[PDB]
């Protein structure tokens, strides 16, 4: 049906033009649903044609917006799911396989059904991720503790508001200069009585000597444990490393991207310079170069822990989690 | 079972941890012939409270023996299945043991393994057969998780000890003492520097254990560790638990020793078995620790005791920590029964088994 | 016996590694073996690995020998006949030798992406893997500069500089004592490795640890390119813990994984925390 075509085109233009789903969870949910509708409302005899069309759709979606990595993550997860289902109904690279050792043209009828059910489980796991990070609040926050967070993150907000119903601590929010979204999080935290404080980015280091723990979130996580966070987060990580302050990252499993930090000159998202320098400045705008990057790169050695729906892990283990979610042939997509 | 009462004023930073007194106990409000709690469990809890069993593997062995005795004295009621009934019955015992003394990581792992073994019991299995199989499984666990797991670690740590080495140990550890004794018996010639700390002073348990073996040993306190480290070749430390993030949870004087050893270019070695590996993580000794009896910090220096009556002063707090956490960057080598693996391979061992 | 002459004549291809030639010799002598038991075969091949390591003191030869022994022990667990097992071992060794020869290009095509335009790379000595990575980037229409250390023990940096000049790449030769001088003018450090230890560090030419320390002191990324058959289960606690059979003026030294950023193997781009994972999964 052409309804799927209209849906795909509308989603592509919604990603390419502006912001659609304003939360990573809803973005992943609609991505999974659109991939399920593509799987159902299409004719594919074998798994090869289905994998090819899914790869083409994911490629065009990532071409619509390269920074929105959640769509590509969901596409690669669906591809991996199809791969397990095909391998199960039929009958990673390591040293053991290199010492003790394939095409998808075969056809199966019920296979598609199975795949659907598999997608189904992933769907439910979504509505757990947030709370699966929140329920681990009291295990990482003790009473009378100073905590600093940057920007607006729903996961960190839920973490703090769940750790505050039984403990009482100090929270400091540093608003980002281009997009001052820390004020909204500060108001939402003060509405629950958590003794929240608001500050700018320039003071992040100034008060860093009086902070016991830093808890942040991110847009996506790279394969080596690095981070693609909001701008100003690398400075926060450097300040936490200077004072040996532990840095905790709240991120679900759908924010893991198999890509490595080798796509420079496009890693950061550049927006109009109106946010940094206004248009009413005058004739100086013709000789001044203004750049407003939205995201920035955070190295893995500046991170202490990763909290996800499966629990607490170290960055030096992220390489394993990727291998448990995506296939090495779907990294380039 | 009445809950144990708190003693003294706790520190504000550690106000979320229970602080008990060794003098008072719960057995005052229980039956002399124990009915709700098993008599073996009551004896084990009393020994844990009085400090008669103050180790890590010894506590696990005592708990497993008490559980074997309880299973032997267990009788399944009618209309009930053993798989659920035994699990529901063993829960108040663990609650009482935790009330006596906070459980260790080895005890938690043993409890989890026993609960899994009991839940994995078939329905058609007879009662006596199931009890005997559970006892045999506990015996095999004790054999291949503590006894057989120590010989492999002793054999792996033998090739890391050379003639003329100066090994620095801390506190009392069964694995470290066994490794040193076996290395001296094999033919290695070295000397050990024993480090101790107040108020337990359990390092003397190792010192007199080396003199009886023939190893030349020295003795000093933890504030004088930076003085003897320039002459130390390597540092052997014991571990109570290895967290899933690589951090080492051990006696409070472990992370400090590992930090001071780094400033002197002394390699730090950690010895631990694979059954003490925890899937949980921890970044500091504030989120999870144990507050011992604060009256143990009192010492008689000269004629009087400065902390004789510390409860009279309102703003005076006495902190007596038990455990601490060492970051993975301060640990160089971790010796297990599977081999000499780095401190970052803790989740891998947690994933294989 | 007259086995080392077959290994020396196996290295007539100047691009073939030492571990690859050792594994080829081991497989050839396994094919030509006339034993009828698996224990005798294992003993003969352990003795042959010892004889081969007696000639070449490289860590790669020992790594390849241990890998071959592990492959034999793994293939001898399913069939338990020594004839079926022998044919399966021959086929698997042929496939393994065919797959190993494609590791250099697999590392190059995956590592050349980390090199930007107008960058400045720093290399220590002559390495075929680094040379392949550099020649795979110039084929992708990229321009950069290379600074190669002289490697005073035996002049290997001059050979690398001549190769880069033949490949039309601007290369400047620096002294072994000037590494701390040009470190501020480099963007990344790409070096080879003769053997990857359990903890993730490397065992490379003597002038590698100081360069890694200087790069860490200036926040310069330190990349290491090495194959997978160089994974050895060793845990050196310091420089003196390295066995003397590999250092013999020392000819090799150890670099801790705390100074290494990433590793580029035929298994992909890994962290220093992934080598121990593979070594544990292999049960070497």
């Amino acid at each position: 049906g052409s309804e799927l075509s209209e849906r795909i085109e509308s989603f592509v233009e919604t990603l390419k033009r502006g912001g659609g789903p304003r939360s990573s969870e809803e973005m992943a949910r609609e991505t999974l649903g659109l991939l399920r509708q593509i799987i159902t409302d299409h004719r594919w005899s074998n798994a090869g044609e289905l994998m090819e069309l899914i790869r083409r759709e994911g490629r065009r979606m990532t071409a619509a917006q390269p920074s929105e990595t959640t769509v590509g993550n969901m596409v690669r997860r669906v591809l991996k799911i199809i791969r397990e289902e095909y391998g199960r109904l039929h009958g990673q690279e390591s040293l053991h396989k290199l010492l003790t050792s394939e095409d998808f043209s075969f056809h199966y009828a019920q296979l598609q059904s199975n795949i659907i059910e598999a997608i189904n489980e992933l769907l439910v796991e979504l509505e757990g991720t947030m709370e699966n990070i929140a329920a681990q609040a009291l295990e990482h926050i003790h009473s009378n503790e100073v905590i600093m967070t940057i920007g607006f993150s729903r996961t960190v907000e839920a973490f703090l508001k769940e750790a505050a119903r039984k403990r009482k601590f100090h929270v400091i929010v540093a608003e980002c200069a281009p997009f001052c979204q820390g004020h909204e999080m500060a108001v939402n935290l003060s509405k629950a009585g958590i003794e929240t404080t608001v500050m700018t980015d320039a003071a992040i280091f100034a008060v860093m000597s009086r902070v016991n723990k830093v808890i942040i979130g991110t847009k996506t996580i790279l394969a080596n444990g690095a981070l693609r966070a909001v701008t100003g987060t690398h400075t926060l990580a450097l300040a936490a490393k200077h004072h040996s302050t532990p840095l905790i990252v709240c991120a679900p499993m759908f924010k893991l991207s198999p890509q490595f930090p080798n796509e420079e000159d496009s890693f950061h998202k550049f927006v109009a310079p109106e946010e940094v320098l206004p248009f009413t400045e005058g004739d100086i705008l013709e000789k001044v170069s203004v750049h407003c990057p939205v995201f920035d790169y955070v190295p893995p050695e500046l991170i202490t822990l990763f909290i996800s729906n499966i629990g607490g892990n170290a960055p030096s283990y992220i390489y394993r989690l990727m291998s448990e979610l995506y296939h090495p042939d779907d990294h380039v997509l | 079972v009445p809950t144990r009462k708190d003693y003294g004023s706790k520190v504000s930073l550690f106000s979320h941890l229970p602080q008990y007194s060794r003098q008072n106990s719960l057995t005052q409000f229980m039956s002399i012939p124990s009915s709700v709690i098993h008599p073996a469990m009551v004896r084990l809890g009393l020994q844990y409270s009085q400090g008669l069993v103050s180790g890590s593997n010894a506590r696990c062995i005592a708990l497993l023996r008490a559980l074997q005795q309880v299973i032997q004295d267990y009788t399944t009621p009618p209309n009930e299945e053993l798989s659920r009934d035994l699990v529901n019955k063993l829960k108040p015992y663990m609650s009482f043991l935790t009330q006596c003394r906070p459980l260790s990581a080895s005890m938690h792992n043993a409890i989890k393994f026993l609960n899994k073994e009991i839940t994995s019991v078939g329905s058609s299995k007879r009662e006596e057969e199931a009890k005997s199989e559970l006892r045999a499984a506990i015996d095999r666990y004790v054999q291949e998780k503590i006894v057989l797991a120590a010989q492999a670690i002793s054999r792996f740590a033998y090739q890391k000890i050379s003639n003329g080495d100066v090994i620095l140990v801390y506190g009392c550890s069964s694995l470290v003492s066994r490794i040193l004794q076996e290395a001296w018996t094999e033919g290695r010639r070295f000397r050990v520097v024993v480090v101790d700390s107040r108020p337990w002073l359990e390092g003397r348990h190792t010192l007199r254990s080396l003199v009886h073996a023939g190893v030349p040993a020295s003795y000093l306190l933890i504030p004088a560790a930076s003085y003897v480290l320039p002459e130390v070749s390597k540092v052997l430390l014991g571990a109570h638990a290895l967290l899933a993030n690589g951090s080492v949870m051990s006696r409070v004087g472990t992370a400090q020793l590992a930090l001071v050893a780094r400033a002197h270019n002394v390699p730090v070695l950690v010895c631990c078995e694979t059954y003490k590996f925890c899937e949980r993580v921890q970044t500091d000794a504030f989120v999870s620790n144990e507050l011992d009896d604060p009256d143990d910090l009192q010492c008689k220096r000269g004629e009087h005791v400065a902390l004789a009556n510390w409860q009279n002063h309102a703003s005076l707090r006495l902190l007596n920590l038990v455990y601490d956490v060492t970051p993975p960057e301060l640990v160089d080598l971790v010796i297990t029964e599977l081999g000499m693996i780095p401190c970052s391979s803790v989740p891998v061992v947690l994933r294989v088994k | 016996e007259l086995i080392e002459y077959f290994k020396s004549q196996m290295k007539e291809d100047p691009d073939m590694a030492s571990a690859v030639a050792a594994i080829r010799t081991l497989l050839e002598f396994l094919k030509r073996d006339k034993g009828e038991t698996i224990q005798g075969l294992r003993a003969n091949l352990t003795s042959a690995i010892e004889t081969l390591c007696g000639v070449d003191s490289s860590v790669a030869v020992s790594s390849g020998g241990e890998l071959f022994l592990r492959f034999i022990s793994l293939a001898s667990l399913e069939y338990s006949d020594y004839s079926k097992c022998k044919k399966i071992m021959i086929e698997r060794g042929e496939l393994f030798l065919r797959r190993i020869s494609l590791s250099r290009n697999k590392i190059a095509d995956l590592c050349h992406t980390f090199i930007k335009d107008g960058a400045t790379i720093l290399t220590h000595a002559y390495s075929r893997v680094v040379l392949r990575v550099l020649e795979a980037a110039v084929a992708a229409k990229k321009r950069f500069s290379v600074y190669v250390t002289e490697s005073q023990p035996d002049l290997s940096g001059k050979k690398m500089a001549k190769a880069l000049c033949h490949l039309n790449v601007p290369v400047t030769v620096v002294l072994d004592a000037a590494v701390g001088y040009i470190m501020e003018k480099a963007d990344l450090v790409i070096v080879g490795a003769e053997g990857v230890v359990e903890n993730g560090g490397i065992i490379n030419k003597i002038g590698t640890n100081q360069m890694a320390v200087c790069a860490k002191a200036q926040n310069k990324p330190f990349y290491v390119v090495a194959e997978s058959f160089k994974f050895v289960r060793l845990f050196p606690l310091n420089q003196q813990d390295v066995p003397d059979k590999f250092k013999y003026h020392p000819w090799v030294d150890y670099t801790a994984p705390s100074l290494i950023t990433l590793l580029f193997t035929d298994l992909g781009v890994l962290t220093p925390s992934a080598v121990s994972d593979e070594l544990i999964k292999l049960y070497l």
